[PDB]
């Protein structure tokens, strides 16, 4: 669990994040970094190169949908599980992704704010967001069966 | 690496397998689908009934596949280079999940051969599994 | 989470297990099979081969100890977190035992009932014990830090 | 294995922390034991506070290690021989750990080096610790 520091820098750290840009860039990143992640999207055209993947639009929308889902179950850190159930129940029961994916988007999404952040990206701010991107990935996992 | 005690040992107890090999891939699947269900994820188009004859007909080419890797032990990265190139560029399953089935192959071999899978015999046949996953992950990226 | 037929699973082949043989036999092979393993037992003898490990007295006891502790947690599984708790402290500080050991252990555990118990450890049987390791090694690992 | 590209953007990359090896391994080691706590369950014997001289200077030698690894990238189980053998017999640190202080060491880069950590780079580093990783741990059985 987070401790109230821990909330209170995620938090403050996230008051800064442009959500769509990180969104897009951590997607692309999944794809080029972990490129069997792409299994999901082979409807969104090119993704032959890095700067194709990153450039691509279609990933690019898919970043700001599923940041932006991210990004609102921070408001409710404290009940992940409720807050991503029916979602964890469709990834499930009709999307057929591999929870694994997200811990990798989760492993993505660090290096990316630690890209975008630098320093200020410090040891304690990653424990407490290690443990933001392990609950989120818990709670979209618990649905499946 | 595998040793030439580990081979040895894999060898004789794939032998004992013998013409059971298929049936025992199909029981590896169906324990791996009960008991880590997001594996379930890979086979939308399947129906994974006990008894299934999908899974069956899985399990009949994945042992066969185990077979064709034991016959090379020495000379596997060629002789699962096609799989290699399929799982890695078409199917995409996540590499966490091979060593789910690996552990669910490992467990049923143990409940099929109460005199050969000895401690050591289970340390090699670990070994195997995991070479065998790494060569099917090895193109992946 | 078990189900119902998961708890009778469970406790019917635990019904048959002698506790004190297959928690030294588990205990051995994990010492065989990930000989890392033996880095928490300097103190205990011979472990040069596999048919040292395995007859080793010293073995053979701590496994009835671990597996007898692993056997009265059986009785309330619907709170292993509480029931273990005490063990988990101990082993974060004071044995410096990495919690992987714990995860390992529930596998070669699964692979001992395997082979000595054969067609009755079935897929569903398997599948209750899985969910029965996991929540162990969890609840044993729940008070590091 | 890493291709050339790979090999060519390690070398870049890892060339650009030249002198703060040693600032750069501490830091991964520090965010790692506040990330993943059990990996402090190998360091009771360390004064692991923050800017202790046990973690500084084991992060210089973690840091030093990958320099040689990067140095001879095209032969590292052979450059790093002594380290695999002294991972394996003696430290036996379990091998889920590596992938986490490898997360670390990528996250530190990624803090440090915004010029260079391009989607490609980043690909790259991932591959190159994880094969660091797997040599490390290629003689534990
Ligand atoms: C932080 C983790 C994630 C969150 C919060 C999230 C959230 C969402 C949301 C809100 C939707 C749209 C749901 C709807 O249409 O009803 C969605 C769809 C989808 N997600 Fe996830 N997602 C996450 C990670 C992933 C990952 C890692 C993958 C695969 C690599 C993935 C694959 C998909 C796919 C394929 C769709 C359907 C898209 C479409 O129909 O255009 N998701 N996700
Ligand atoms: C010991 C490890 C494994 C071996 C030897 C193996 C072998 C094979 C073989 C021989 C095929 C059939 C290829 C063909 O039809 O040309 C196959 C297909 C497939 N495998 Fe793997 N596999 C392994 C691990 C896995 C794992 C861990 C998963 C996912 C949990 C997986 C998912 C699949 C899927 C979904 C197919 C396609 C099945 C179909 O649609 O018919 N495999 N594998
Ligand atoms: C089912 C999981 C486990 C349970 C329930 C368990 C339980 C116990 C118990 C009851 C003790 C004796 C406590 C005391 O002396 O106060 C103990 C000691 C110990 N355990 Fe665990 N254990 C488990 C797994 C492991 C594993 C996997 C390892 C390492 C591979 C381990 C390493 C140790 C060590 C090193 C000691 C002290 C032995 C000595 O006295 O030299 N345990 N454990
Ligand atoms: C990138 C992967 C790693 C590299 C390059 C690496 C490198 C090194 C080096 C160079 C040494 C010192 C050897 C000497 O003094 O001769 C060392 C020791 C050590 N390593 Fe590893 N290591 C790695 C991963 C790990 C991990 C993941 C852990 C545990 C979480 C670990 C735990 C230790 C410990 C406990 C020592 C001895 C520390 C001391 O007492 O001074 N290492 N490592």
């Amino acid at each position: 669990h987070l401790t109230p520091e821990e909330k209170s820098a995620v938090t403050a750290l996230w008051g800064k994040v442009n959500v769509d840009e990180v969104g897009g860039e951590a997607l692309g990143r999944l794809l080029v970094v972990y490129p069997w992640t792409q299994r999901f999207f082979e409807s969104f055209g090119d993704l032959s190169t890095p700067d194709a993947v990153m450039g691509n639009p279609k990933v690019k929308a898919h970043g700001k949908k599923v940041l932006g889902a991210f990004s609102d179950g921070l408001a409710h850190l404290d009940n992940l599980k409720g807050t991503f159930a029916t979602l964890s129940e469709l990834h499930c029961d009709k999307l057929h992704v591999d929870p694994e994916n997200f811990r990798l988007l989760g492993n993505v999404l660090v290096c990316v704010l630690a890209h975008h952040f630098g320093k200020e990206f410090t040891p304690p701010v990653q424990a407490a967001y290690q443990k933001v991107v392990a609950g989120v990935a818990n709670a979209l996992a618990h649905k499946y069966h | 690496v595998l040793s030439p005690a580990d081979k040895t040992n894999v060898k004789a107890a794939w032998g004992k397998v013998g013409a059971h090999a298929g049936e025992y891939g199909a029981e590896a699947l169906e324990r791996m689908f009960l008991s880590f269900p997001t594996t379930k994820t890979y086979f939308p188009h399947f129906d994974l009934s006990h008894g299934s004859a999908q899974v069956k007909g899985h399990g009949k080419k994945v042992a066969d596949a185990l077979t064709n890797a034991v016959a090379h032990v020495d000379d596997m990265p060629n002789a699962l280079s096609a799989l290699s190139d399929l799982h890695a560029h078409k199917l995409r399953v996540d590499p966490v999940n091979f060593k789910l089935l690996s552990h669910c192959l490992l467990v049923t071999l143990a409940a099929h051969l109460p005199a050969e899978f000895t401690p050591a015999v289970h340390a090699s046949l670990d070994k195997f599994l995991a070479s065998v996953s790494t060569v099917l992950t090895s193109k992946y990226r």
